[PDB]
């Protein structure tokens, strides 16, 4: 639902600005890049001023703010991303994240922890706080 | 021979408490698609950008993994989909890959 | 009596020895997992 | 003023950012949630649309905007709680 894509989204953000995190990859943001037609100019949405606005935002990858509206969860090209990430009940979300250098490294095993804070840390004080944060892969 | 004995019995890396087996097994069951730690990176790399051509390969080789039931459990297409493909792909788009697990 | 345990004191410190050492083994080996 | 609550929600926030800290209670925050109706789509206002980013904004209780217009510091609805979070 559009409420809880608000907080998928900051956890999303939250786990890409942990140090060496590159390419987090969310339901929101579904090839590392956040997604178009979501930014600021266009929750605003004579044009001409608000147009250029909108393609500055797009242009920047900026995703400060964010608004999926609930009209893509009926948008049919839209469920086979919306399986991948989220539970066929939709009660887990899931993140795909990537480091910069090596991730077998003693740095590379130092960001796991970090990245389990940020993710507690994003949830905290939202309708998601008390979630289940686990955390697989290979570091 | 005890190598013979040895490649049968063998035994996990990870044992069962480990936090990172407990979540992978978790994450593993809620998105229904297998019960393993393990998963390999199927690459696919062109000298000259992927086209249609890579794609419709692509598309053939998921279609003989997924039909393998016996070791391939899932795999995370994220490149026969518009929506998620940019995040199976190069930026210079020479190379792509798929993540199966086993 | 002293005199009777200074013919057993092999034993003796052998059983602390073990104990401490088991002691501290089934200890540490609660860490991991948690 | 309404220019300096923003400085306060500000401050609001930075502390609740800590790692350690749950619920940050402040004017701007008077219950650990931050007050409805002011998010980043109240501060916008084809309208039952923009109804339903209004209430995707305060069911998930964000606070990356606030703005709380300054016809409020006169609602005698607010008095009773500025009186016990700012000075007199
Ligand atoms: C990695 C594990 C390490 C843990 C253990 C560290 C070492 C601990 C040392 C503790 C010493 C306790 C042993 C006491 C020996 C007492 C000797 C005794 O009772 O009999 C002798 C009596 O001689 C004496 O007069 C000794 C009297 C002094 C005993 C006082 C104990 C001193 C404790 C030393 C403290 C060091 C502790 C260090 C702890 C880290 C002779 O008897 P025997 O010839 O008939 O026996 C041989 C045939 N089985």
């Amino acid at each position: 639902n559009s409420a809880d894509f608000l907080v998928i989204n900051k956890i999303a953000k939250a786990i890409f600005a942990v140090e060496g995190i590159s390419r987090v990859q969310a339901i929101t943001r579904p090839d590392g890049k956040p997604i178009e037609h979501t930014s600021i100019p266009f929750l605003i949405s004579m044009q001409e001023d608000s147009a250029a606005m909108g393609e500055a935002f797009d242009a920047s990858r900026n995703d400060d703010s964010f608004y999926l509206p609930p009209e893509v969860f009926d948008n049919p090209d839209f469920q086979r991303g919306l399986e991948q990430f989220l539970s066929p009940d939709g009660h887990a979300v899931r993140f795909i994240i990537s480091h910069e250098g090596d991730p077998m490294s003693q740095a590379g095993i130092a960001r796991i922890a970090k990245i389990k804070t940020a993710a507690k840390e994003a949830i905290k004080g939202t309708p998601l706080e008390g979630s289940a944060i686990y955390l697989g892969g290979t570091a | 021979q005890l190598e013979t004995v040895g490649q049968i019995q063998a035994v996990s890396m990870s044992p069962d408490a480990a936090p990172s087996m407990i979540s992978m097994k978790h994450i593993g069951k809620v998105f229904e698609e297998g019960d393993s730690d393990s998963a390999a990176m199927i690459v696919l790399e062109g000298q000259r950008p992927l086209g249609d051509a890579a794609h419709a390969f692509y598309d053939q080789m998921i279609g003989r993994l997924q039909a393998d039931t016996t070791h391939v459990q899932s795999l995370q297409d994220f490149w026969g989909d518009p929506l998620t493909a940019t995040g199976a792909q190069s930026s210079d788009g020479k190379a792509a890959y798929v993540q199966v697990k086993l | 009596m002293i005199g009777t345990l200074k013919r057993a004191w092999i034993p003796l410190l052998i059983l602390v020895v073990v104990a401490i050492a088991g002691f501290t083994v089934q200890r540490i080996r609660t860490f991991f997992g948690s």
